[PDB]
């Protein structure tokens, strides 16, 4: 009966996706999960709640990406993060905190697409603390997509907090290997373009920020042009800074090309 | 976010239809949330519950005991590290003083502004140097405002006097009102004794030239100060000649 009640709601949800409604096939998936709380199915109870998460985030690529509607206002964006609230709480009671952080990296790759880059910063740091005991290189790629949010969200001071946490694990885990050898190239080229953008006072300059700026005042091509740029902004040299962006534009990627643009304006 | 927005609409407009015990307990739930960490309560949840707190104070509805609960929570959040988080907390310290022992308790609030210059990023401390000229002239008389500025201008734990140089300039030219323009002259004498105990020799002579400009004649000495604070260090033969011209027009100003 209550076992046979769950098989009836599964035939209904598949004849609607070809019919292509999808708030109602999205409402068909939340009915499968309410039965399995009356019985106790465990890891299959969390399978009905995360196929209802795939179907409210497809109602809003047809409302903010494919059909960019000014009347679209997040009723299936409020619906998307509420079926994922009951999903993460049910892996932890069964005790698998590595599966709880797979479902929170899906919620934060939509909010960077739907144009909410400050609350996208957000949910990337929730899925790392559920992985730092378990997978310290699956945990350091969720913090490299957290630095691409706050520079869209223009949080340049909160962006110094998340770059010194990537580098403090690779000296505990990597010393570098490999997969951890490319996480440390991205974090000593981008903590140097922020301390000239915002130049911190010696009270709020940590003992980790103190070490990297004595070395300058990683590839041999790009290590030589970064010692030269910390000198000019301490000399206020307007001719020195202009010829380096011409000669550091192919070297960086366009996430590191955004931090060099905002220094040359705030010194000129 | 939407559920804390309708709590603020009840206390202002419709007080008596809900209990008096219900008004003071929405104030307390924004203490735990606003004194959370930079990842416990997000930046979008942070900035929206805090703008509604200075609304209720400007409304004349809250009680005298209900208003001073908001005063304590705003002190503890100016000394958090994130300045976008800490720029909004500086707005709450004003309004409580702008809805309101009288001499004694106002001593503690003014020195909170001076530390954000010391600790705090230069994207933050541009805001703090535009206010504090205008801020001190309104509350408490300029005999008390003068002691805190220069002794926290000359200090070795000043990370830059550059933005602290613009603070001292706008004070004196409002003190060039006709009643207090001669009291401008007495404070120039005491600060000269402090320079004889020395800063470094390039650094010590730069701070002398910025002070006599702000206490000078009207038409042309006053416009030199952004040319002076442009070059903060880097002593020059052209730098030695500029110090002589400024402090002698003050000798014929006495």
């Amino acid at each position: 009966n209550v076992a046979e009640a769950g098989e009836q709601f599964g035939q209904l949800g598949r004849e609607l996706r070809a019919q292509e409604c999808l708030p109602y096939a999205a409402w068909c998936q939340l009915a499968v999960a309410r039965c399995q709380q009356a019985l106790f199915h465990g890891p299959g109870e969390a399978l009905a709640l995360t196929e209802a998460a795939r179907l409210f985030l497809r109602q809003e690529r047809d409302a903010r990406q494919r059909l960019v509607c000014p009347a679209a206002y997040g009723e299936p964006l409020q619906a998307a993060a509420s079926a994922l609230g009951a999903a993460v709480r049910l892996h932890l009671e069964l005790g698998q905190p590595a599966a709880a952080a797979a479902l929170c990296l899906e919620l934060a790759a939509a909010l960077r697409d739907l144009g909410q880059p400050a609350a996208a910063a957000g949910h990337f740091q929730r899925a790392a603390q559920l992985q730092l005991p378990q997978l310290p290189l699956a945990a350091l790629q969720a913090l490299g997509e957290a630095a691409s949010c706050q520079l869209l969200a223009r949080d340049y001071t909160g962006a110094l907090a998340v770059f010194t946490r990537m580098q403090r694990l690779a000296r505990e885990h990597g010393s570098a290997l490999g997969a951890f050898s490319d996480v440390l190239v991205r974090c000593e080229v981008s903590r140097v373009l922020l301390l000239l953008l915002l130049q911190p006072p010696p009270a709020k300059l940590l003992p980790e920020h103190a070490q990297t700026l004595e070395k300058y005042s990683l590839p041999e091509e790009l290590f030589l042009l970064l010692q030269s740029l910390v000198m000019a902004t301490h000399e206020k040299d307007t001719e020195a800074i202009k010829s380096l962006q011409v000669e550091m534009w192919p070297l960086l990627t366009a996430e590191q090309n955004h931090l060099l643009h905002l220094v040359l304006q705030e010194t000129i | 976010l939407v559920m804390c927005a309708t709590a603020f609409y009840l206390i202002e407009n419709y007080p008596l239809d809900v209990g008096p015990e219900f008004s003071a307990s929405i104030i307390q739930m924004c203490g735990v949330m606003l004194s959370g960490s930079e990842e416990s309560t997000p930046s979008i949840i942070y900035h929206c519950a805090l703008r509604g707190l200075e609304r209720l104070l400007l409304s004349e509805q809250l009680s005298r005991l209900d208003a001073e609960s908001l005063v304590k929570l705003s002190v503890d959040r100016v000394n958090v590290h994130s300045p976008h988080r800490a720029m909004a907390a500086l707005g709450l310290m004003l309004t409580c003083m702008y809805t309101g022992e009288s001499v004694i308790v106002a001593m503690e609030r003014v020195s909170v502004l001076f530390d954000r210059i010391r600790k705090g990023f230069p994207c933050e401390a541009r805001v703090v140097a535009r206010i504090l000229p205008q801020f001190l002239d309104d509350f408490f008389p300029p005999q008390d405002i003068m002691n805190k500025v220069i002794g926290e201008f000359l200090s070795n734990q000043q990370p830059y006097p550059q933005f602290m140089a613009t603070v001292v300039y706008k004070v004196f030219q409002t003190l060039h009102s006709t009643g207090q323009s001669s009291m401008v002259r007495d404070w120039v004498m005491l600060s000269l004794s402090n320079f004889t105990q020395r800063a470094p020799v390039a650094m010590a002579t730069w701070s002398l030239s910025c002070f006599f400009v702000s206490a000078s004649t009207s038409p042309w000495v006053a416009a030199i100060l952004p040319h002076v604070i442009s070059r903060m260090g880097k002593l020059e033969q052209v730098d030695v000649n500029l110090f002589c011209l400024v402090a002698t027009d003050f000798y014929r100003h006495q």
